[PDB]
């Protein structure tokens, strides 16, 4: 592989540019948040029985 | 008559709060007032007058 790219440095560049272009564009869809969803899910059940 | 009666004398009455909101200026002492809860013993049932 390496020997192959050593005499084909544009090809090498292109796989690199494709990687960048794609991963770059990915930053325009990733949501941003402080921490990931780390709290255990919980369910509350609630009833008022007046008096 | 017995059902209507049983319903009448075996019913948790809500009974509010003693100092609820709004209140008169001051007061300072608020407390829940617990009424009676429903009957429990066979004997209490034997007594619900008709």
């Amino acid at each position: 592989m390496s020997k192959f790219f050593i005499d084909r440095p544009i090809f090498a560049w292109v796989i690199a540019l494709v990687i960048m272009l794609a991963g770059g564009l990915s930053i325009l869809s990733l949501p941003v948040n402080q921490y990931p969803a780390i709290a255990p899910p919980a369910i509350a059940v609630q009833v008022s029985y007046p008096g | 008559d017995v059902s209507s009666a049983i319903q009448a004398q075996n019913v948790q009455i809500s009974s509010g709060q003693l100092g609820g909101l709004p209140a008169v200026k001051g007061q300072q002492l608020n407390a829940t007032i617990i009424g009676k809860t429903r009957l429990q013993t066979a004997e209490q049932f034997e007594n619900i007058l008709l």
